[PDB]
């Protein structure tokens, strides 16, 4: 919801989902990139955390 | 927004102002009851909702 002035007064579920898939769609990509493994696998760390 | 008391008070007519003097506030012993307004209280909007 936004907020009187020009800000935001948003629940976190929306900044956590939108992490989830920030690094999700980074994660597909560094695979079509094809990156090495422990780097690719550090992203899948993130994946789970 | 600089807050003023009463100055501009939409919402209602003159009926309310009967004891909401030429300050907007409320009269020097008054018969107030239910849900009328003590003194008056101003403050800005916003950006994002015009």
């Amino acid at each position: 919801v936004p907020l009187d002035g020009g800000r935001f007064a948003t629940s976190d579920l929306n900044d956590l989902y939108r992490r989830v898939i920030n690094r999700n769609n980074r994660l597909k990509r560094l695979l079509d990139l094809a990156a090495p493994d422990i780097i690719v696998r550090n992203e899948k760390r993130m994946l789970q955390e | 927004g600089p807050e003023e008391i009463t100055a501009d008070i939409p919402n209602v007519g003159e009926a309310a102002l009967s004891k909401l003097d030429e300050s907007g506030i409320v009269y020097i012993g008054a018969e107030v009851t239910g849900g009328d307004i003590l003194v008056g209280k101003v403050t800005p909007k916003g950006e994002t909702q015009l």
